[PDB]
RNA sequence: CAGAUCUUGGUGGUAGUAGCAAAUAUUCAAACGAGAACUUUGAAGGCCGAAGUGGAGAAGGGUUCCAUGUGAACAGCAGUUGAACAUGGGUCAGUCGGUCCUGAGAGAUGGGCGAGCGCCGUUCCGAAGGGACGGGCGAUGGCCUCCGUUGCCCUCGGCCGAUCGAAAGGGAGUCGGGUUCAGAUCCCCGAAUCCGGAGUGGCGGAGAUGGGCGCCGCGAGGCGUCCAGUGCGGUAACGCGACCGAUCCCGGAGAAGCCGGCGGGAGCCCCGGGGAGAGUUCUCUUUUCUUUGUGAAGGGCAGGGCGCCCUGGAAUGGGUUCGCCCCGAGAGAGGGGCCCGUGCCUUGGAAAGCGUCGCGGUUCCGGCGGCGUCCGGUGAGCUCUCGCUGGCCCUUGAAAAUCCGGGGGAGAGGGUGUAAAUCUCGCGCCGGGCCGUACCCAUAUCCGCAGCAGGUCUCCAAGGUGAACAGCCUCUGGCAUGUUGGAACAAUGUAGGUAAGGGAAGUCGGCAAGCCGGAUCCGUAACUUCGGGAUAAGGAUUGGCUCUAAGGGCUGCAGCCGACUUAGAACUGGUGCGGACCAGGGGAAUCCGACUGUUUAAUUAAAACAAAGCAUCGCGAAGGCCCGCGGCGGGUGUUGACGCGAUGUGA
């Protein structure tokens, strides 16, 4: 953006803690902050109200979710090879 | 306190058992009678002093004190 | 739930001996959401999130909740982002192998019940926290052992 | 100008000790004490973000007084939700309910006939 | 006494920046000036558009140019939507006059090739 | 007894000495009086200047309260005065609080340990419900009509833990005027309230009063039949005045942080007209100053607000906020419903209150007569309060006592004139015990051995100036310079000022002092983690008065009228213009610590500790670490390797 070079959204740190530390937190306050597609209705209204707990806007549901984000590759991972055990187990 | 729009029923309270007194007062403006029932001051407002008056007698029973200024 | 980065579910049973509800709070598992039914017990099929005993599940049901003894109502791997894997059974004798976050491979008894998926509030630790006083308020509600 | 003083033992500020101005009728300024208001009844669904349109709002010890028919809504199985409850609580609870108990007729019906 | 100052004061003595201590975002803020232009502007449009002289497309394409100031003071937005109405007019003119043109030669045509079908 | 820094008691010299110096300040006349630098009245000049030297409170003091009288002792002088002394008097509550409940905790019997007074522990090792809708039997009281009471027999229940713990949390219900030598939301006057009572229903209203029938009848109703009657209306939101109901169940309210932004109401402030008293008049000034009101609870009305409804279906995308935001899950568009409702009307209600002119009682009077309490504006103002919407978190923001909504229908009730019911439908009858209730709330009623520049928790906050609760001055409200006056104006001091020339030469060192300082317009370096450095440095301007342009709404103009701010220009003063006030000295380097934070209360604010970041080490609860005199003791543990516990370093 036109205000900044290349400080993002930390900006807001003023000029202390460092600099890789400013680094290995953008990359986070952006996706904690940014409003995700509740897929449970559509619209775009997916935002944290604490840790780990997401919530959408209008379908008014509540999904537990990542720290930062709402699907770790784990948790993603472990949906798919739970999907691959069910599917040798019940033939 | 309460407002009463309807003479008869105004009457009705005056003539109940239960009525310490009723106090007439005029002003230039209009004439309202007050009947302080047992729980309730009664206000009647009337705006037309000749059926005021009329109603002045109409008042029966034996509690008719008190005429103010 | 204050003082700790894995939020809980609070579930609605019906109790099936008299005409009331029971209302537990399990950790939730990832990827759980209001609204879902829940499945507990011995004939469960795998689900996320949907406990079924240790022993009737094959290897590698990923789960978190898991018990210690049969009967202890859900004891090990319930923190932030933790998990653990059965890796095979002992038929008779009712032992399952489960490796357990810290690498160890503890031979759990079969018949003991675990939540199947990992933990909510995963990736919890890789924000640093960047100021005093921030860690302050992270251990203000839970103990006095900060500074 | 007035400044004005507490009128009763408190001289703090609280929640309980809170104040409104007005006139009397000798032209002095005085303090009183108002009743904190509360809120309607809410979502007996526990979904629904409104709170109830139907309601009186008073606090929930003042119910004793009130008129029977001035806190609930005409309605059958309501007067316990909020607006979107009353609405889609209600409708919610119909189109689940017959459906369900008709496809449960119907699954009967296919374990019947294998 | 004080009166009357305010009274100079409003006419507009005293005020120099001899006498201004205190910034100028002090003396009356951006937001609020932001605001006391833009509570104007758009109060204009919508205005207008209960007296159709501009429709929609008109004034929802002009309630984003109002909100990046583009535009400043109610009468630059007159001015300006005047002129725009004055440039549909000529639009609109031109176009009639493209049209006129185009249907005069195209059934004097039809009356040619009743000249010619007549002359063979 | 001469002694022991001897013990107790007593008295000198120092000595009429030190001293009665912190926060500007006093003066004239008079009264009482043997008596006035100080008491009181009257005048004048000053201060606290709403972050008060004001008007109230919580603690805490405990009669300091108030009247009178005395001035023997105290008030570091005096004193006719007091906070002193002596004699009298004062605290009125259903509605104000406590009591009521629970929080962090505290603490009992079961159990345990302990020589033992006891300790551990709070659902853990406990036969933990003394309750009840109802059926049956007995025993009764009226009038054992048929209702009331008791015992017995069933039938039903989570003991899911005694008890205490909040004059600031939760906790239903009182307001206005009047009164005292002191007490008022208490006493008086008036007008309302909440709960509990009436199980003899006190009254009215609802239940609910008919539909079909054959016959005397124009009709009306009628005779006898039967049958229905635990509400009505709107498509909807929900309305109407009430509209049967238990164990049981589901829910709601009680009951939720901080911060930014904006609007609506309110009080206060400001302005234009009135009126009514008063100030000024040496000239001016339709002038300047004070005043110019309606509670509680209702009934209605605007006024805000909705994620509430119905119709229809939107890309040429639209709606619209200060920012956002919402839309095939229904946009705009119309037509509605509800929630709040302090604002306005009226009931209270002008009789009361107030301000004025007047007459009596002339004394005590809640004395009596008059005329008034009127009409507009304004707003980024301030303070409350109400609401919408956002931002923040590895923090998510108290609990119960209490009251309420629905689900379900165990039961009840009647025979065509009527019952059981009535979550409060309107009236009417009756009750609400106990304790606190004065005063100060602080440079005089408290703690500091005091009438001590120390300390101690809150509400409310006018005008001007100016960005402003800054500093400066002034109104309502107080005050007599903070344990004394008088006359002098020497040295030293203490606190403030000023200076020719030179500018740190002084000194361990620019210690102290001094210079810059607000705005507006220009203008910027090294270096850098790229946000900083940065008000860098550096320069210019700044008064008064006279104008011009631009920046609005209400019924294209036309007409209506109002609030401030900006930019430019002319003229003017002994070159003066943030004119009191308010207000940053600056730069090139080195060392240490990353920064913010914290510490040696009473000599050490730092380079010390902390701190994020980094790195370790143990531990899969028959556990790591740890307390313990003791036990199935206890913390971390409402915990489980992204977790605990032990360390080192330190962006
Ligand atoms: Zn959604």
């Amino acid at each position: 953006a036109k205000r900044t070079k290349k400080v993002g959204i930390v900006g807001k740190y003023g000029t202390r803690y460092g600099a890789s530390l400013r680094k290995m937190v953008k990359k986070i306050e952006i996706s904690q902050h940014a409003k995700y597609t509740c897929s449970f209705c559509g619209k775009t209204k997916m935002k944290r109200r604490a840790v780990g707990i997401w919530h959408c806007g209008s379908c008014m549901k509540t999904v537990a979710g990542g720290a930062w984000t709402y699907n770790t590759t784990s948790a993603v991972t472990v949906k798919s090879a739970i999907r691959r055990l069910k599917e040798l187990k019940d033939q | 306190p309460r407002k009463i729009e309807e003479i008869k029923d105004f009457l009705l309270t005056a003539r109940r058992k239960d009525a310490k007194s009723v106090n007439i007062k005029k002003n230039k403006d209009n004439v309202k009678f007050k009947v302080r029932c047992s729980r309730y001051l009664y206000t009647l407002v009337i705006t037309d002093k000749e059926k005021a008056e009329k109603l002045k007698q109409s008042l029966p029973p034996g509690l008719a004190v008190k005429e103010l200024k | 739930d204050p003082g700790r980065g894995a939020p809980l579910a609070k579930v609605v049973f019906r109790d099936p001996y008299r005409f009331k509800k029971r209302t537990e709070l399990f950790i939730a598992a990832e990827g759980i959401h209001t609204g879902q039914f829940v499945y507990c017990g011995k004939k469960a099929q795998l689900n996320i999130g949907n406990v079924l005993p240790v022993g009737t599940m094959p290897e590698g049901t990923i789960v978190c909740c898991l018990e210690e003894k049969p009967g202890d109502r859900g004891k090990l791997a319930r923190a932030s982002g933790n998990y653990a894997t059965v890796i095979s059974h002992n038929p008779e004798t009712k032992k399952t192998r489960v490796k357990l976050p810290s690498g160890s491979k503890k031979v759990i008894s079969s018949a003991n019940r675990a939540v199947v998926g990992v933990v909510a509030g995963g990736g919890r630790i890789d924000k640093p926290i960047l100021k005093a006083g921030r860690a302050y308020h992270k251990y203000k509600a839970k103990r006095n052992c900060w500074p | 100008v007035q400044r004005l003083t507490y009128r009763r033992r408190l001289s703090y500020n609280t929640a309980s000790n809170k104040t409104r101005l007005s006139r009397t009728p000798g032209n002095r300024i005085v303090y009183l004490y108002t009743k904190k208001v509360g809120k309607a009844p809410k979502s007996a669904c526990g979904v629904c973000p409104g709170r109830l349109r139907g309601v009186r709002a008073v606090r929930p010890k003042v119910l004793m007084r009130l008129s029977k028919t001035k806190k609930h809504v005409s309605r059958a199985y309501g007067g316990s939700m909020c607006a979107k409850c009353v609405r889609d609580r209600i409708k919610r609870a119909f189109l689940i309910e017959e459906q369900k108990i008709v496809v449960k007729v119907l699954k009967a019906q296919a374990q019947s006939q294998k | 006494r004080c009166r009357k100052n305010t009274l100079a004061r409003r006419k507009g003595r005293h005020m120099g920046i001899g006498k201004r201590k205190g910034t100028a975002n002090a003396r009356m803020p951006e937001k609020v000036t932001w605001m006391r232009r833009m509570r104007i502007l758009r109060r204009l449009l919508r205005r207008y558009r209960e007296s159709k002289k501009i429709d929609r497309h008109m004034y929802h394409s002009l309630y984003l140019k109002v909100k990046g100031n583009v535009f400043k003071n109610k009468r630059i937005l007159m001015e300006h939507i005047h002129k725009l109405k004055a440039d549909k007019a000529r639009k609109k003119l031109l176009a009639d006059q493209a049209e006129a043109r185009r249907s005069k030669t195209k059934e004097a045509r039809k009356r040619r090739e009743e000249r010619l079908q007549a002359k063979k």
